[PDB]
């Protein structure tokens, strides 16, 4: 069950740090939407900046700096 | 990324000129034991975050030598000493 | 975040009394004879700091000694293992192979 | 407020490194049959307020021949480590949950004697040039005495965290099943920490104590402080190892209580034993920990190792 | 890449803390064991975590209605249960350990 | 001090095997690690202050030499990640491989390693052992092979016969004229080495045994060239014509066996249509041999043996494995069909 | 308390070597590898492998910066000076301290100059990049340290280390 | 030879303490029944998540639910 | 005999303090409770996991049976 | 010359440290476990001179599932995509 509560989160995530991607630029020499990196289509799992992308204010902190230096 | 950059300028702590010279040679072992930790740390981010499991012990590896190594380097620094009191790389007798 | 700011507290407290005595409540101009005095109360040594051998071997032995223990540092996280004859009869080699750096070494110490 | 917690740790210890100078010579004065500080207290427990004004008034020389950039530094790292390795101490809440906080012990108690090699160098010449070279050369030798049999009980407790620490010892005061090796945990915490019969870092009339010899009364005033951090910092990190309390969860209140009452115990006997015995006379010194100390703690080493296999009580982890 | 819509997520979320979570938790998992084992299969014997939606929410419609049952008929030992497990530090199990079958006198028993 | 000096001795091959049998980057690193560890107490013996002031100069030169090695290791860790020794999937990383491991067995640059350890040890007897350490990077080398710059390897080699050659003829030093055409005969097999990697080993076995009966012969009593002279007359007539027969066998004449590599390594070395390259190291060993014509004109006709003292007795040195080198090292031209196809 | 204290750590790091690499009359050589081993350790103790760092204090600045410093009285006891008071030393401490900041100049503080120089980028979050989380064994880092599968390590590793005392039970 | 332990030992009992505590430790675990239990409690401690297995043809053993009679015997320690 | 248990009773004082402060901060700040500890990387994700869902910012709020219904 | 001993004789001196993707004590694999495993089954019996331009595919993305090169890239252009237009609208996403 706490996997399958969490798998649900980053799919979440992956979808309004692409739709309020989409919707940012569309140019002709820009990117096409909903491709990889790589050639092979497989599901690899994320990055930190596949989640958290360019924000990086406050909470993106508190995900990779958690569990280091102090509960 | 950055992390890397600084730290792959830090490992021109050899640099040649200063690795054995000018005198006072402890100057020139100095950095002989400090290229260590350009080593041991550039090793260290590598294995850490690409889990590996098991290639985490050769860091611990690599300073036991390195340490038995320059303690044998540093026996004989005495030795130069000991017959002068001054070490001085600007001494040399046997030609080349 | 507190750890790293858990050890600055630390160290400005420290050196903030070590200025407050060193300087401030210091000052000497008046008379303050820095003659030739404070000489370590003797006086002039003309001679350097000459070789000791007897301290130089307490160094090289103690840093031999002291590597093997890290090697030695693992041994409560090698308890809830695998296989664990090849556990037991490898932490018996490495004091065992420290014991015998001993027995060699123990035929000739000097006054140390 | 957790920046109200550190200061409410480190001024209400300094007090207890004062009011222990009182009571250094009210225990060493029943012992030769004489009364303690009579007239200035009442009962002498206004002596240390008084006794600390009069150092900071006095004039701080610095040595004419002396270097500039040393000699004012290593004051700096004595009070630091004196007082960061009280940290990570569970009383029974620590400052502090280190995952691995044991080692840090060390990783702290190694860093000390890197101030002596600095203020006997710092300064000046043979009454603490050479004089504090064999006080380096002491307190390095009596880690390797140390640090196997600080691990011989670890192969017992499980892991390296404190908590397990107490959580081990809720029926047994762990000092029964190791009490060889809790004899060698003493005596090297007595001459590591530069104490009485083992002694030619203070000096008695050995550098004539050539390690201060030279600090006038305003950075000396933290020197013989900063130790005296020490002596009590080992006697509160042996009772939480060996003698180790009983912790209860509703009732934290009755754990410092029946805690503070057994470091103080064995601090007494830093002071018990100074007036019992004479010194070592620099090689008997050495001459025990190689020949004499050290083959004793690899052999409980071995018997500590299997012991836990062969009686099938591996400690979980 | 393609992933499914917005819908297909916004299920009914178990919305408790970690405790009371682990509170019960024991007679939890080893009595569904229909939809949540077969749910291993459907993660470990086949990957790719967007093809295996269907027994996520089976695990956790299940969950929902585990957690309704000990609300109507015991709570009343539940709610004390948890209570005595949340005095924090790492959540012991030998301090309630007397508690323990005052909750469970009729969860073998009632239901 | 009778046993530990075996023990002592015993780690030396041992050192060098682990180089060989290995299939793991972190184990050659140890492999030759403590070579550097356990050859310091051999230079030492007798305690002589130019001695403490060679092996200090062989020493740090060997701990660089090491220490770019591992940094070699570590840029191809980031890289795929496999530790087998193969090719290094990085030219950054390659580059950095060859011209470090070119200490060991010092090339042309990195220069004077090779004279001044070897000048003036006192223990002249052996230094053999000199062998060996020449015998653990080309193990190494048949391995990283098909993957080098092509031009690295050659540029070392192209300059190591035309300065190893030039180097010695300005010496009157016997250990110094070993020590010079070692480097020339490190030229002959790295300017191979990319060109089939076998036919290297026929000339590394060749130079095993033509350089450990060389020094032999030496340990009569012979320093120094004057010294060269003065033992045909008095010690044995023999010993000078053995001491023609290896030095005339080792320049590459063809009715002897040195000339066995050379007329079997250009038949590698052309038949890739590369012929203006061995025509230069062909015509560069030539005065490689005014050495030892030059050398062989000192005791091969009785050039002044004066100051008389007479060696009225007899010899007991330990000439071991003596009575079969120049029977191998010499006679052996016919003998070798293939040897080519025993050690391929 | 920024997202940017791994690389404000690591420039007193590169710092930390420009200090000695130069020629500092070796007691203050001590000083630029003490400062540089803890802010090398700073770098460490993050990642999450704790234990070795930790041990980077103990072995190496617990045993082998005593002997450094137990030397340089026995040998080399001439009358002492400090760096920064010559000619010498401050004609090199400047020499890379431009480039200590140079290289940082421009490998990120424009947009993307411009085709070589903006393959790698400074920041953001993605410089620890392990999510998502793991389990209860370890860190791990943790269940690293074996002696299971690798006994030929460390029979080697022990065993040359016995012969470096036989090495140094001699000439000394 | 048997006056060798015994004179010994009233000139320097110190290492003999140490040889007896060397002996008589690597000797026990070839003796007691107690080891191999050491490694019996150490193989049943589980970290990893058991992934379930497949029906296909066999059916050894072990169905769907866990609680039948079905596992191997790991239930001596809470007889212990 | 007698003048040295003053002496002793304000040492003995001086430490019954910092262990009274701290075990009344941490279960004064978070309500009443004991400081969760983390020792393992899986238990740090129960507490960031319960931040998100106890009520607004904390790890130390409850949010019980009765919650979801 | 490469003996290998140990491939006569069945004791693995080392070998199992070697690559990322060998045993893993307690079965955690690595970040690009996935790629390892595919990767060495394409060149296997292959003498590795053809394997470097027929393979070719299963080594480029393995290479760049570890550094994350061009994913950085398309990452970083993102912020030269927007983030001129902060003040020409286009918050997107409003929070959360
Ligand atoms: C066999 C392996 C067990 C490890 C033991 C390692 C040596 C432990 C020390 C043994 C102490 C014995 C003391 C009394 C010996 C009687 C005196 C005598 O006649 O000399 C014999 C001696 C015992 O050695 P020794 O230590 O008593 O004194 C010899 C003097 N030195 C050290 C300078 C050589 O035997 C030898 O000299 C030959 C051995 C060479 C040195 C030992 C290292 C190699 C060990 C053999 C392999
Ligand atoms: C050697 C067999 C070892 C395995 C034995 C299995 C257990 C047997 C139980 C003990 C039986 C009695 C042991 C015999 C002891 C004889 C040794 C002796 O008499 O010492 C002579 C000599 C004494 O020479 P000494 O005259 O200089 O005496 C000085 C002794 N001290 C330093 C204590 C004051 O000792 C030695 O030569 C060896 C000293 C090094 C010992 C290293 C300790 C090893 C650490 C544990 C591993
Ligand atoms: C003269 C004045 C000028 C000098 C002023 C500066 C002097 C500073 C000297 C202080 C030296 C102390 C260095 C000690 C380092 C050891 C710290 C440590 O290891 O903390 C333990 C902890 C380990 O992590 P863990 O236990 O797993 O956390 C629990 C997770 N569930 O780790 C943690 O909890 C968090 C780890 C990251 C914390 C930040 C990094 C710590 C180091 C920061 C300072 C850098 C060191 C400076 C150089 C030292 C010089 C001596
Ligand atoms: C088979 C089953 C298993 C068997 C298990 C058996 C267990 C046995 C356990 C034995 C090991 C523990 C004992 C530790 C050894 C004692 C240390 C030692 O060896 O000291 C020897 C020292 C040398 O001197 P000596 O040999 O006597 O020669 C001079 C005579 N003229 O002579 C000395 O005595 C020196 C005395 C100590 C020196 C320091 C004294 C200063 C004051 C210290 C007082 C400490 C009091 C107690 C400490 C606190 C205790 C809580
Ligand atoms: C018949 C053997 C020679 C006559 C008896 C030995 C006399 C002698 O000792 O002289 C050895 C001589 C070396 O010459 P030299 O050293 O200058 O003379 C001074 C010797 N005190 O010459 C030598 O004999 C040295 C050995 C040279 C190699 C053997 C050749 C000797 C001939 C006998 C073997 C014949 C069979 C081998 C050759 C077959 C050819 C087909």
């Amino acid at each position: 069950l706490l996997q399958a509560e969490k798998d649900r989160r980053v799919l979440q995530m992956l979808r309004e740090n692409l739709e309020e991607e989409a919707t940012v630029m569309k140019d002709v020499p820009g990117w096409k939407v909903g491709e990889s990196v790589f050639h092979t289509t497989r599901w690899v799992t994320p990055m930190m900046g596949e989640l958290y992308g360019l924000r990086a204010s406050e909470e993106v902190l508190s995900a990779t700096y958690g569990f280091i230096w102090y509960t | 990324s950055m992390v890397y950059m600084n730290i792959m300028m830090a490992f021109t702590v050899s640099l040649v000129g200063l690795l054995m010279y000018r005198s006072h040679l402890m100057s020139s072992l100095l950095c002989l034991e400090g290229m260590m930790l350009s080593l041991f740390v550039m090793a260290a981010l590598t294995i850490l975050n690409s889990h590996f499991t098991l290639a985490s012990m050769m860091p611990i590896i690599l300073l036991v030598f390195a340490a038995c190594e320059a303690a044998l380097g540093l026996s004989l620094l005495v030795m130069v000493s000991n017959t002068y009191g001054t070490d001085y790389v600007q001494n040399l007798n046997l030609l080349q | 975040m507190n750890l790293m700011l858990a050890l600055l507290t630390n160290f400005t407290l420290a050196t903030l009394l070590v200025i407050i005595a060193f300087w401030l409540p210091q000052l000497n101009v008046y008379s303050e004879k820095t003659s030739p005095y404070e000489c370590g109360f003797d006086p002039m040594g003309s001679a350097r700091l000459p070789f000791s051998m007897k301290f130089f071997l307490v160094a090289i032995t103690f840093l031999l000694f002291d590597l093997e223990i890290a090697l030695l540092l693992p041994l409560p996280w090698a308890s809830q293992t695998a296989n664990l004859n090849t556990m037991l009869t490898m932490a018996l080699f490495l004091i065992i192979l420290l014991a015998v750096s001993l027995a060699y070494e123990w035929t000739q110490k000097g006054l140390e | 407020m957790f920046m109200i917690n550190i200061l409410m740790l480190i001024i209400p210890i300094l007090l207890a490194v004062a009011f222990l100078t009182l009571v250094e010579r009210k225990v060493l004065g029943y012992m030769q049959l004489r009364k303690g500080p009579n007239v200035v207290g009442p009962y002498g427990l206004l002596q240390p307020i008084a006794d600390a004004i009069k150092l900071f008034i006095k004039e701080p020389l610095r040595p004419a021949t002396s270097s500039a950039s040393m000699f004012i530094l290593a004051p700096i790292m004595a009070l630091g480590l004196a007082l960061t390795m009280w940290i990570p101490l569970p009383m029974p809440y620590p400052l502090i949950n280190m995952n691995l906080g044991v080692l840090f012990m060390l990783a702290m108690s190694s860093l000390a004697v890197y101030s002596i090699l600095w203020s006997g160098w710092a300064s000046n010449s043979k009454y603490a040039l050479i004089g504090a070279l064999r006080a380096v050369a002491q307190t390095i030798s009596y880690e390797v005495t140390l640090a196997i049999i600080l691990l011989s009980v670890l192969l017992m407790s499980g892991s390296f965290t404190l908590s397990t620490l107490i959580t081990t010892q809720e029926q047994m005061w762990l000092i029964l099943p190791a009490w060889p090796l809790a004899m060698m945990w003493f005596i090297s915490t007595l001459a590591e920490t530069n104490r009485a019969p083992f002694d030619l870092t203070e000096g008695e009339s050995e550098l004539v104590s050539g390690f201060n010899v030279e600090y006038a009364a305003g950075p000396f005033a933290l020197f013989f402080m900063a130790e005296y951090a020490n002596i009590i910092m080992m006697n509160i990190f042996t009772a939480i190892l060996f003698l180790g309390t009983s912790h209860n969860p509703h009732m934290p209140e009755l754990y410092t209580i029946n805690f503070t009452i057994k470091s103080l115990l064995l601090t007494m006997s830093f002071l018990w034993i100074r007036a019992s015995y004479p010194r070592f006379r620099y090689d008997q010194l050495m001459h025990l920990l190689w020949k004499n100390f050290l083959p004793l703690t690899l052999a409980l080493c071995m018997w500590h190792v299997s012991l836990p296999i062969l009686t099938s009580g591996i400690p979980p982890q | 890449v393609e992933l499914p819509s917005l819908e297909d997520l916004k299920v009914q979320e178990v919305k408790v803390s970690s405790s009371v979570l682990k509170a019960a938790a024991h007679h939890y998992g080893a009595q569904c064991d229909k939809p949540n084992k077969e749910f291993m299969l459907c993660r470990w014997e086949e990957k790719d975590p967007r093809r295996c939606l269907e027994e996520g929410k089976l695990v956790n419609q299940c969950a929902l209605e585990f957690f309704r049952q000990i609300k109507r008929h015991c709570a009343e030992p539940f709610t004390e249960y948890w209570t005595c497990i949340d005095y924090s530090g790492l959540q012991l199990f030998r301090r309630c350990r007397k508690q323990q079958a005052q909750f469970d006198e009729c969860v073998l028993d009632k239901l | 001090n009778p046993i530990i000096f075996i023990i002592i001795l015993l780690t030396i091959m041992l050192g060098t095997i682990i180089v060989m049998i290995s299939s793991h980057w972190l184990l050659v690193w140890i492999g030759f690690e403590m070579n550097m560890l356990a050859i310091i107490p051999i230079m030492m013996k007798n305690h002589n202050p130019r001695a403490t002031e060679a092996s200090t100069k062989y020493f740090l030169t060997q701990s660089t030499a090491s220490m770019l090695l591992m940094m070699a290791v570590i840029i191809n860790l980031m890289f795929s990640g496999q530790w087998t020794v193969m090719k290094l999937f990085n030219p950054m990383a390659s580059m950095l491989m060859t011209m470090a491991l070119a200490m060991k067995l010092g090339m042309a640059p990195f220069h004077f390693w090779v004279p001044e350890v070897t000048q003036g040890i006192p223990l002249s007897s052996g230094l053999i052992l000199l062998t060996w350490q020449k015998l653990a990077p080309m193990s190494v080398l048949y391995q990283i092979f098909p993957s080098i710059n092509l031009n690295l390897i050659l540029t070392l080699s192209v300059l190591s016969i035309l300065i190893g050659g030039w180097g010695g003829l300005n010496q009157t030093q016997l250990r110094k004229i070993m020590a010079y055409s070692s480097i020339a005969h490190m030229g002959w097999m790295t300017a191979v080495l990319p060109y089939n990697p076998t036919m290297t080993l026929l000339n590394l076995i060749i130079y095993i045994i033509m350089t450990s009966t060389m020094f032999t012969m030496f340990m009569a009593n012979s320093t120094t060239t004057t010294l060269s002279l003065s033992h045909t007359w008095n010690k044995t007539p023999i010993m000078t014509v053995l001491i023609l027969a290896t030095l005339l066998s080792m320049g590459g004449l063809p009715p002897l066996s040195g000339f066995m590599p050379k007329w079997m390594i250009i038949q590698e070395m052309t038949k890739n249509n590369s012929i203006i390259l061995p025509t230069f190291m062909a015509i560069t060993a030539l005065l490689n041999l005014y050495f030892y014509m030059r050398l062989t004109y000192s005791t091969t006709l009785t050039m002044f043996p004066s100051t008389n003292n007479m060696k009225m007795k007899w010899q007991f040195p330990l000439m071991k494995k003596m009575t079969f080198l120049p029977t191998m090292v010499v006679l052996s031209t016919m003998m070798l069909p293939l040897t080519p196809m025993l050690s391929v | 308390m920024m997202l940017y204290i791994v690389f404000i750590l690591s420039v007193i790091f590169v710092m930390g070597f420009v200090g000695f690499s130069s020629k500092p009359s070796p007691i203050y050589g001590g000083l630029g590898l003490i400062v540089s081993g803890g802010v090398g350790c700073g770098i460490v103790l993050n990642f999450g492998g704790s234990f070795l760092g930790l041990m980077v204090f103990l072995i190496y600045l617990g045993g082998m910066m005593v002997v450094f410093g137990y030397t340089t009285a026995m040998a080399t006891e001439q009358y002492p000076e400090i760096w920064l008071s010559n000619k010498a030393v401050l004609g090199a401490f400047v020499t890379g301290l431009l480039m200590e900041f140079f290289m940082v100049y421009y490998v990120l503080k424009d947009k993307e100059v411009e085709v070589v120089f903006e393959f790698n980028g400074l920041g953001d979050w993605v410089i620890y990049d392990t999510g998502d989380s793991g389990f209860f064994s370890e860190e791990a880092m943790g269940i690293a340290a074996l002696y299971s599968y690798g006994t030929w390590l460390v029979i080697v590793t022990g065993w040359s280390l016995l012969i470096g005392v036989v090495v140094i039970m001699e000439i000394t | 030879v048997a006056a060798f332990l015994k004179n010994v030992w009233a000139k320097e009992p110190v290492l003999v303490a140490s040889f007896a505590i060397a002996g008589l430790a690597v000797i026990l675990p070839t003796l007691s029944p107690y080891t191999k239990y050491s490694l019996m409690i150490n193989r049943a401690t589980p970290y990893n998540y058991p992934v379930p297995l497949r029906d296909d043809g066999n059916m050894p053993d072990v169905p769907s639910h866990p609680q039948d009679p079905q596992g191997p015997s790991l239930e001596w320690l809470k007889r212990l | 005999w007698f003048e040295v248990l003053p002496g002793i009773a304000v040492m003995g004082v001086c430490l019954f303090i910092p262990g009274m402060a701290t075990a009344r901060i941490h279960r004064f700040s978070n309500g009443g409770k004991e400081k969760r500890v983390a020792h393992y990387p899986y238990q740090w994700y129960l507490m960031e996991r319960d931040r998100r869902v106890s009520g607004v910012n904390r790890s130390y709020v409850s949010k019980g049976l009765e919650n979801i219904d | 010359p490469f003996f290998d001993v140990q491939k006569r004789l069945g004791v693995d001196l080392d070998r199992w440290m070697t690559i990322q993707s060998a045993e893993q004590p307690h079965k955690i694999p690595s970040r690009c476990h996935a790629f390892e495993k595919e990767w060495i089954e394409c060149a296997h019996g292959i003498g590795s001179i053809r394997a470097e331009k027929e393979c070719k595919i299963e080594f480029e993305d393995f290479r760049e599932c570890l550094l994350r090169q061009k994913t950085m890239k398309r990452l970083h252009a993102i912020r030269r995509q927007r983030e001129k237009l902060i003040k020409e609208g286009k918050y997107t996403p409003p929070p959360h």
